RNA sequence: GCUCGCCGGAAGACCAAGGGUUCCUGUCCAACGUUAAUCGGGGCAGGGUGAGUCGACCCCUAAGGCGAGGCCGAAAGGCGUAGUCGAUGGGAAACAGGUUAAUAUUCCUGUACUUGGUGUUACUGCGAAGGGGGGACGGAGAAGGCUAUGUUGGCCGGGCGACGGUUGUCCCGGUUUAAGCGUGUAGGCUGGUUUUCCAGGCAAAUCCGGAAAAUCAAGGCUGAGGCGUGAUGACGAGGCACUACGGUGCUGAAGCAACAAAUGCCCUGCUUCCAGGAAAAGCCUCUAAGCAUCAGGUAACAUCAAAUCGUACCCCAAACCGACACGGUGGUCAGGUAGAGAAUACCAAGGCGCUUGAGAGAACUCGGGUGAAGGAACUAGGCAAAAUGGUGCCGUAACUUCGGGAGAAGGCACGCUGAUAUGUAGGUGAGGUCCCUCGCGGAUGGAGCUGAAAUCAGUCGAAGAUACCAGCUGGCUGCAACUGUUUAUUAAAAACACAGCACUGUGCAAACACGAAAGUGGACGUAUACGGUGUGACGCCUCCCGGUGCCGGAAGGUUAAUU
RNA sequence: AGGACCGAACCGACUAAUGAAAAAUUAGCGGAUGACUUGUGGCUGGGGGUGAAAGGCCAAUCAAACCGGGAGAUAGCU
């Protein structure tokens, strides 16, 4: 649930938390963990790539598997976990034959539900099977693009897609962005939207907090001195220039896809 | 004041030691140069 | 098995000292000047075969040279292994 | 040598880094030393650094580096796989005393430990480039158990006072002892043992994981400290022989108890929070190829082994970084009285008086003290000074986002002695007595030790938070919500950032960015995400598309290479 | 609990007066469990880096570092 702290300080007074209470109090699966170092938003070259990454908290990776291939053997979910990784829950599961995986945790999903992933599989939340099984009208998560590559798209706190139709060898999904996509009727894809729903109404209420997840600060264009910026320089608030990137393209608008491969997969372009 | 030169001897020996010199082209020129000049301490090595 | 010829080499001389005679003369332990590549165990073979007497312990170490000045010219004296010897209980040594 | 003074969470002690003989001894005083110099971190000569257990080396890896082939690139070269390097992190082992002019966990004395070989007898499944476990990990908080250490008493030794008193409830000193081995406690974690099966752990697995079934509630792991031994020893206040006045040799009492107590240890624990918290080896374990009655494994016992390099000295400084015998510099140690305290004051241990002195006692300058009467009249401006200053208790407005404001404001008490109470409340806790699955056990018990805070009565002073230490307060108002950041060296702000808001891009080989490229970041993320731009908590809010941009459109006009 | 409060260490640098010092002193001052601070090592390179943005910082040097080279640049100027 979402819980407005109380304003014992000021940085205290605007935090909203989201405790889900139902998560792991303890240390996570150590098998599936591995090491995670920081970038910095730095390249191999050793240049910043891109602004404003840096620091924040040591974190582990979780393998998660998003590919999600144990055909057939039936799994249960031991419990729910926070991944540091992702906007989504995690949930540790147990297959008959002994092994665990970590896969994303649905919306329904709990300690003790059962899950399967296969043809023959169930219709059912957390349930994993090709779209061309799965009836039309049902949302998905977890969608993959290419067969047997693991899911990409709706992987996201609360995302989830729509199978608005199946056209021969193709589905047409309805992305969360809007945006409207074929894709091959054999990819895979799991029942159910994605879990940690209420995350979006979490506020972080301090530059602290921020700092706390590896986001150094931003400074204004406008700010600068025009050799660093398009918009710097100007005696006071000066700004008579149309709004552009540090290097110098235009940003309130104009459009930057130019992948003529895809172009055929796309139905229709969000709006 | 804390000044500049702030010594510690492993750093010296990385950034300009000899077998740092040698590693890299411009590095062995440098030798080469230092050489030919007839510099009694080629390189930093003690 | 340490080879005679590389015995004799090892050892230099007889270090005398104010120290080095109160070695001897309580603890039974000479201080040698010694090859600076002469290891421990070389040394001793070389002082059983040498000067013919049983050797408890060998302690080493590195003496580092002055820098001294001649006149205006600067310059530096050699380093040179010195070499605590301990011998066996009884062991009289010419 | 005797006084005086200063530091004492340092101006003491020990290291790292860095230096590289500055260490110790003798000798010299030209130069160096802001003066003199017999002295010196100066000159000259000699001496001095001892390790299986400290550190490096070594085994393992992080960030990162190099990188066979490889991919890419006019050349040079770039990236990068297998690998190999890389500590600031992980990985076996030593303590006490004595000794040098100068080293010591390194020498000596005592008492230990480690992990390798080799050989043994005893036994008999060993075997990895592979599997599993382990190592292996955050912040904050809370205690409880401890010790370091200190205080008092006891004990032992010495003393009987340069001036009134001082054979006592008097004075001074000492009252220390390790690692190791044994015990396995306060406490923490976990259910154990056996059997059966199994799409899992790249193959196999008796291991791990998962299923069942049986049976017992104690099983194991961990763990400070204490106790015992170590120790008939060592050390020991000071006494006694020699004296090159440096010291050397002999000798040696007591060596207990209580209380208090860490920020150190149990604790890599426990509780909790979200921001969700290295790796690999060592170590344990499982098997595979293999070998097969051999090797290898573990078992004690014997022997050999532990090489090499460092070890002096300075190290908040006269030895390092600052041109100087001139501010900077990470870690460890942390006594007493008062105190909340690592603040502050005075002291201990220890270390210093800062390498020019001697006079004088003008102006003026610096740093301080006090000041009649006035009390901001000063001044750009109360700049600077002065003032406030503690604990407890009473009491405290507007406004408010209901948390604040607030230590608002303002007041009262405060020393010492006695009594309550020959020391209370509490804390601790010995004997005795009882229980007992027997121990470092449990009950009862209260000796002794320690010990606030209060009330009442008296008492001194001008003054009792007496020194050091230690808020000035209130009212209106602009700006910025707030904590933060910034022009190293004239600007700390209203500037930047900020949480929040909005627009916009981006469907993943994402957009974008660094890269002639390969590739890398974005991200091991996937639209509840990422990028760009503006605005900038919160509250109430927030006409013009002509111009320039962007987006969409494509009927016509115009329009490249080409032909 | 806290980018909570008072306050030493530690980090800074608002006021003040004053070469031992090529930015210090003393007296006061701000933060002081965090967007903290600090040791060791690593990476980013010059029209490049980094920048909570001041044209700040990049070895006492910055509206384009330093070293060497073109180079005896050119100088209707002194």
């Amino acid at each position: 649930a979402v819980v407005k702290c109380k304003p014992t300080s000021p940085g205290r007074r605007h935090v909203v938390k989201v405790v889900n209470p139902e998560l792991h109090k303890g240390k996570p699966f150590a098998p599936l963990l591995e090491k995670n170092s920081k970038s910095g938003g730095r390249n191999n070259n050793g240049r910043i790539t891109t602004r404003h990454i840096g620091g924040g908290h040591k974190q582990a990776y979780r393998i998660v598997d998003f590919k999600r291939n144990k055909d057939g053997i039936p799994a249960v979910v031991e419990r729910l976990e926070y991944d540091p990784n992702r906007s989504a829950n995690i949930a540790l599961v147990l297959y008959k034959d002994g092994e665990r995986r970590y896969i994303l945790a649905p919306k329904g999903l709990k300690a003790g539900d059962q899950i399967q992933s296969g043809v023959d599989a169930a219709i059912k939340p957390g349930n994993t099977l090709p779209m061309r099984n799965i009836p039309v009208g049902s949302t998905v998560h977890n969608v993959e693009m290419k067969p047997g590559k693991g899911g990409q798209l709706a992987r996201s706190a609360g995302t989830y897609v729509q199978i608005v139709a199946r056209d021969g060898a193709y589905v047409t999904l309805r992305l969360r962005s809007g945006e409207m996509r074929k894709v091959e009727a054999d990819c895979r894809a799991t029942l159910g939207e994605v879990g940690n729903a209420e995350h979006m109404l979490r506020v972080l209420g301090k530059a602290g907090a921020a700092r706390w997840r590896g986001v150094r600060p931003t400074v204004r264009g406008t700010a600068m001195n025009p050799v660093d910026h398009p918009h710097g320089g100007g005696e006071g608030r000066n700004f008579g220039k149309h709004p552009v990137t540090p290097w110098g393209v235009q940003t309130k608008g104009k459009k930057t896809r130019s992948n003529k491969r895809t172009d055929k997969f796309i139905v229709r372009r969000r709006s | 004041m804390k000044r500049t030169f702030q010594p510690s001897v492993l750093k010296r020996n990385r950034s300009h030691g000899f077998r740092a010199r040698m590693a890299t082209k411009n590095g062995r020129q440098v030798l080469a140069r230092r050489r030919a000049k007839g510099r009694a301490r080629l390189t930093v090595s003690k | 098995m340490i080879r005679e010829e590389r015995l004799l080499k090892v050892l230099r001389a007889p270090h005398v000292s104010e120290k080095a005679s109160t070695a001897m003369e309580k603890s039974n332990t000479i201080v040698l000047k010694v090859a600076k590549d002469a290891t421990k165990a070389e040394i001793k073979a070389a002082v059983q075969k040498l000067f013919e007497v049983e050797v408890e312990v060998v302690n080493t170490l590195v003496v580092k040279g002055k820098v001294k000045r001649h006149g205006q010219r600067i310059g530096r004296r050699s380093d040179w292994k010195k070499a605590y010897v301990t011998l066996k209980e009884g062991q009289n040594l010419d």
